[PDB]
């Protein structure tokens, strides 16, 4: 029950909600960056430190 | 008991106070009772899901309903001081259930609201599931129980005929160590007992003489025997069942009738001692199962205002308790009040112009 | 409960019915909305209809 610009009021809600999605994406994303660079330093680290000490 | 709750989009910060007593806003002109609701702020989480997440909710909401009202059914067939219809004042958590829903108290340390509403919902869906589960296997056992009472009564329901005779014969009434003789206990009534006590001697032959010893006199049908020899069981059965002499071989046991006996006084002593602590289990468990019915209920009319008003978390509701035979009135001027919320679109059938769910007995 | 703007237009000389034979006045008013359930119940409804 909307007036021809109560319409787009509630457009701008679920636009709204769509840019709340992107937030919601962009902190998980921004999250899982931390975990995969921590994950991909530890494996890398380990491979690296291995390859060090067989050859020491 | 009948109540009410509604809400509205709150485009006014005077609505704090018109949820309590707003005199334009009031229902029945200031008499209906009208609490403003304890409401949280909960997140948004989603839209596209959002929506079978309500209808998913109004199913479990429902089932739930089903759940407490089985639990109040149940408790109700308990019969003891917990009925439908007397001693039916059970108390919200120890606080009166009007005075409970007028007084909610809303908490986040059970089930946070930064955890997805549905994570809340699956959980309250497990414990009460689990509530659930204990339940059927209490009714089972207690109820079990309850027909063990039961059927021992049946065992102690009836006539002497079907009723044992522990604590009315003696070992002695018939011939232990028997030569080759059987005191076959052919209970005759009173209309017949004066007539065995002469008859017994040409009723059948290879028999005791004088075996017109009687040994009780009952109501129905008075109790009695007489010794003979084992073959001449049959002859004396088929000779007598004419002359109205029942025949009824007991057989007497001390210990057997000793230990059923114990057995019934040790299930009623252990039945009352399981019956307290059953009232105790049925009372918790009846009682965070309603809270978390109201807890529950208030999520989804949350979730529908949400839904409804806007991107905003700015909405304001209210129990409310109409007077009786004026909610009519109350429909009418609460759609005059609410119709202006919309002033567009919303036939009406269900879809009100207000947001509404009813809750009852 | 959906709130996305609406595609108007109208048909003029209805074309009768592909199945029955009704020359009957035809329009549509279509929107658009973004849920996945949306787009099961509401499509079934209108089926339905």
């Amino acid at each position: 029950a909307l007036s021809d610009a109560d319409v787009q009021k509630q457009i701008k809600h679920m636009m709204a909600f769509i840019e709340q999605e992107a937030n919601e994406k962009a902190e998980e994303i921004d999250a899982k960056a931390e975990e995969e660079f921590n994950i991909e330093k530890g494996r890398l680290v380990q491979t690296q430190r291995l390859k060090i000490m067989e050859y020491y | 008991t009948e109540f009410w709750l509604i809400s509205a989009p709150g485009e006014k910060t005077c609505q704090q106070t018109w949820e309590k007593l707003h005199a334009a806003t009031t229902k029945n002109n200031n008499l209906a009772v009208s609490s403003k609701f304890n409401i949280p702020d909960l997140k948004v989480g989603t839209l596209d899901v959002l929506v079978g997440l309500s209808d998913e909710l109004a199913k479990l909401d429902a089932f739930v309903e089903g759940v407490v009202k089985k639990v109040a059914q149940y408790m109700a067939d308990v019969l003891e001081d917990s009925k439908d219809k007397v001693q039916e004042n059970l108390l919200a958590s120890g606080v009166d259930l009007v005075t409970y829903i007028t007084r909610f108290q809303w908490d986040m340390a059970k089930y946070p609201i930064k955890q997805s509403l549905k994570n809340i919902s699956e959980i309250i869906a497990k414990g009460v599931t689990q509530i659930d589960n204990d339940l059927k296997s209490r009714a089972s056992a207690y109820n079990n129980l309850k027909g063990n009472l039961q059927n021992l009564e049946r065992k102690n329901a009836g006539s002497l005929l079907t009723r044992s005779l522990a604590e009315i014969v003696k070992k002695d009434d018939f011939v232990l160590d028997s030569e080759y003789l059987v005191t076959l206990l052919v209970v005759v009534p009173k209309l017949n007992h004066n007539d065995w006590i002469k008859q017994y001697e040409t009723l059948a032959e290879m028999v005791v003489p004088r075996s017109s010893n009687v040994l009780s006199e009952d109501q129905d049908s008075y109790l009695c025997n007489v010794t003979l020899f084992r073959k001449a069981v049959d002859d004396f059965r088929h000779k007598a069942r004419e002359n109205k002499f029942i025949v009824r071989d007991f057989q007497y046991n001390e210990e057997e009738m000793k230990a059923d006996k114990e057995e019934m006084t040790r299930l009623s002593t252990d039945k009352k001692k399981q019956f307290g602590p059953l009232v105790r289990w049925l009372k918790v468990n009846f009682s965070e199962a309603f809270i978390a019915w109201i807890h529950i209920k208030a999520l989804r009319v949350f979730v529908e205002s949400v839904l409804r008003y806007g991107l905003p978390v700015n909405f304001q509701a209210m129990l409310l308790q109409p007077n009786k035979k004026s909610v009519k009135k109350l429909r009418e001027v609460l759609h005059e009040l609410y119709k202006h919320l919309d002033s567009s679109a919303a036939s009406q059938q269900e879809y009100y112009p207000y947001v509404y769910y009813k809750i009852d007995c | 409960r959906g709130n996305v703007f609406l595609r108007q237009a109208e048909i003029e000389n209805p074309l009768e019915d592909p199945v029955t034979g009704d020359y009957v006045h035809k329009s549509v008013f279509i929107i658009f909305f973004q849920g996945d359930q949306l787009k099961n119940r509401v499509k079934k409804i209108c089926e339905g209809f």
